């Protein structure tokens, strides 16, 4: 029971690509549109999502594997993923102790409340928290971390998705790394495994959610006005 | 069609 | 030679509109994507231009008998004009002194070269800034201002417009209003009148150069996904 | 299609 040169060659990929697409120091923030505490959240929010969308798709280019899908593949799968990717990343931003995600200052410390600012219901965001504190809780090696992202990504159950055998491949290749690393490097881990795909069940269900409030936001102009073309394009409709 | 995506996909 | 209590109602009613959808102090500034000084400006420019073109609806909406337009009309008429209003409200921030556009403190004061950082060409700014010299020397009154900015968005002669019959009548009496206006409340305005005109005709060959330069950036996903919605369907060829 | 100018034109 022992790594192979490949799964560590994945794993090492998979952590430099989060490294080279995830900043601990939250420094393009400042670019963004400000924050304001009528939807006065949605320009900033609206923003960061964004961001983090050009984030997760320099991220996915990385995962070994994705570059070779159909171009429709690579569109069908961030789509659809997008926001679960972007939930998971935003877990290292994530603070038990104050409940919020903390990216810096007074400013970008962004709690339930700020989100209702951008026309979301305090009734949806429950189960936003509630998934990061147990994916918190779980306190994943950061190999852990980008493998989950990366599954979560590859997953094969997507609608829009042509080649769902290979997607599935490169989703189990994946599942096997991340297995075989608990068990090798995460001391205290033998449940582990099945925790994380726990969560992968609560991304779609807040996925789900998400696409619905989203729909509702689109739908007025007045709103979707302060959303981004690529915001607008990724969480749209538009089918190719 | 997804102009954006389709580039930013390289 | 005395205005009639109509042609003053007139003035009255396109001086209080500018006064609702221009502010001097240009505090909302600051909810717009910071400048930067590839392309670093085009975030806080496109923000700025889609602010303004808000504002352009606002004001056109408060033009006499712009209301009663068919709304294909009022779009074909805002879509055209847009920028060439944006053009003429802005000699209100232009200066002379530096030959910038001052909206507050080193960040707001824009520059020929900001400008190029925003998908440019020094060459295709030249002509901007001659015309907001040329128009800054006319020192328009306050009525004059905003009666040519009504009349500008007025003509008939736009692509798009289908009752160019009527719009020409608003036009007209606009044309009167300030011709009128000129004689009787502005001495040593003999010739004014006419090299505001001459303004319109600068107006249009300004709007066409853009129209290029907007093309240019537009097919460009990596700069068109920097405009705003709004940007992007009025500077948008999307027909209807 | 003019959703947003359609909108702000009230
Ligand atoms: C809770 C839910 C199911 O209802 C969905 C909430 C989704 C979004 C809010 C939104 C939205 C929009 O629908 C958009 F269109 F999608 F935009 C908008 F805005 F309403 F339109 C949640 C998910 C993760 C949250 C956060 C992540 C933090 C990060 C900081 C840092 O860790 C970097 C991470 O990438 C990201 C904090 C803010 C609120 C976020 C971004
Ligand atoms: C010079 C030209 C013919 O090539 C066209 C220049 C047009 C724009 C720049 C642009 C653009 C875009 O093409 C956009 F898409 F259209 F956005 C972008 F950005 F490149 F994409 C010019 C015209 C008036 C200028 C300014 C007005 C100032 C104001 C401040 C204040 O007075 C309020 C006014 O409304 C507005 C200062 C900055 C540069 C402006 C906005």
């Amino acid at each position: 029971h022992m790594l192979s040169d490949e799964q560590m060659q994945i794993i090492n990929s998979l952590v430099e690509a989060h490294h080279k697409t995830y900043d601990d120091s939250y420094s393009d923030f400042v670019r963004f549109r400000p924050p304001v505490r009528r939807l006065s959240m949605l320009p900033h929010l609206a923003d960061l999502v964004s961001y983090s969308i050009q984030k997760v798709i320099g991220f996915a280019k990385m995962i070994p594997g994705f570059r070779d899908l159909t171009a429709e593949d690579q569109i069908a799968l961030l789509k659809s993923s997008a926001i679960e990717i972007i939930m998971l990343r935003s877990n290292q931003s994530f603070s038990l102790e104050d409940m919020s995600w903390s990216c810096g200052g007074p400013d970008f410390k962004y709690c339930i409340n700020d989100v209702t600012k951008a026309g979301h219901t305090l009734e949806l965001l429950e189960p936003l928290v509630k998934f990061q504190v147990g994916l918190k809780k779980l306190k994943l090696h950061e190999e852990e971390h980008v493998l989950l992202m990366a599954i979560c990504l590859l997953s094969p159950d997507r609608p829009g998705v042509q080649d769902h055998v290979r997607i599935e491949a490169l989703q189990d290749r994946l599942c096997d790394v991340l297995q075989a690393y608990i068990r090798i490097q995460h001391p205290g881990g033998r449940l582990l495994y099945a925790k994380m795909i726990q969560k992968l069940a609560d991304l779609r269900s807040l996925n789900e959610e998400h696409s619905k409030q989203y729909r509702s936001l689109s739908f007025q102009p007045e709103h979707s006005m302060q959303l981004t073309p690529l915001v607008l394009e990724v969480f749209g409709s538009e089918v190719s | 069609k997804h102009k954006i995506l389709h580039r930013l996909l390289q």
